[PDB]
């Protein structure tokens, strides 16, 4: 009853990227594992560098198995972002409860009937502030995006008070497409 | 296949 592995819906990849100033930004981008059961997940997050202790610079990027975390990717193109810009913190540490719980989302297939849409999630440790968020496959899916917003909103325990964006890629690069 | 917040976390130190 707990010796089977419990499967997840699908195989995610966990990508990191190193801000070494030594090749391409699509370069310092390395998969570090994939896995599909939530035995696994674990297996992975319990061993690796909390994001709280990342340095300036890193990322940390679920996605789907098959797809990069790269704008440019097939399912990213016409895709955006739910954005959580947050501030940093000499204690607390509070980045890796966001990130974890947002991580949770993405295996558990929390999103139901769109979670399809779902493309990946990104962490960026900046010296600036961090930032979380939630890439999906369509901009223009309404319905989804905005789904995918609320539930993670709440997820993240954010207030009604307080709203979240989500910005088209094509717009991040060249304001808020949908706010929850 | 779905999962609950707490269902994961039963999981992690098990
Ligand atoms: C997510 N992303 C970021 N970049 C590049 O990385 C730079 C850094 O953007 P960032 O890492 O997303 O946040 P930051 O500004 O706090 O560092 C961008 O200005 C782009 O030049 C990206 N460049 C490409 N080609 N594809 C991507 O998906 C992509």
């Amino acid at each position: 009853e707990h010796y089977i592995k419990h499967p997840l819906q699908n195989r995610w990849a966990l990508w990191f990227f190193k801000n070494d100033k030594s090749k391409t930004w699509q370069a310092n981008l390395r998969l570090i594992s994939k896995f599909d059961t939530v035995e696994d997940f674990w297996a992975l997050y319990n061993h690796i560098q909390l994001s709280s202790n990342l340095m300036p610079g890193c990322d940390y990027s679920l996605f789907k198995d098959g797809i990069e975390p790269m704008w440019e990717d097939e399912k990213n193109k016409r895709g955006g972002r739910w954005l959580i810009t947050l501030n940093k913190q000499q204690r607390r540490s509070d980045l890796d409860r966001f990130w974890l719980e947002t991580l949770l989302c993405l295996i558990g297939e929390s999103f139901d009937d769109y979670s399809d849409d779902v493309c990946g999630a990104v962490v960026n440790v900046r010296a600036k502030g961090d930032k979380i968020a939630i890439w999906t496959t369509e901009c223009e899916n309404r319905d989804a995006v905005t789904h995918i917003g609320r539930v993670y909103k709440e997820r993240l325990g954010l207030p009604p008070k307080i709203v979240i964006g989500y910005q088209s890629h094509a717009d991040t690069a060249t304001k808020n497409r949908f706010v929850v | 296949k779905q999962y609950d917040r707490e269902f994961l976390l039963d999981f992690q130190f098990m």
